[PDB]
C-alpha cells in the first residue's frame, strides 16, 4: 500500500501482523524484522476547487 | 482511513455560531417586534 508510518501506541498480540478498523481497512501493521507496530496514515489528498 | 479512500466531508457554509446568530435575530425580533418585523 502507500501512507504514512508511524510509531504505535497500539498493543498487539504477538501473533497478529497487522490491523484492521471497523470498515475492514488496514490501519497499522508488524514490521516483519523488529516487530514494532506502525500505524498507517493515508497520504494527505482532497478536491481542488 | 482519516479521509477513507477518496471520501470527503464538506463544512457548511453557514457555521454553528452563523446559525444561532440568526436563531437570536428571530428571537430578539419576535420578542421586542412580535409579528411586525417579518
Amino acid at each position: 500500500g502507500t501512507g504514512v508510518l508511524t510509531k504505535s501506541n497500539k498493543k498487539f498480540l504477538p501473533f497478529q501482523q497487522f490491523g484492521r478498523d471497523i470498515v475492514d481497512t488496514t490501519d497499522a501493521v508488524r514490521d516483519p524484522q523488529t516487530l514494532e507496530i506502525l500505524d498507517i496514515t493515508p497520504c494527505s489528498f482532497g478536491g481542488v476547487s | 482511513a482519516q479521509k477513507f479512500n477518496g471520501l470527503t466531508v464538506l463544512p457548511p457554509l453557514l457555521t454553528d455560531e452563523m446559525i444561532a446568530q440568526y436563531t437570536s435575530a428571530l428571537l430578539a425580533g419576535t420578542i421586542t417586534s412580535g409579528w411586525t418585523f417579518g
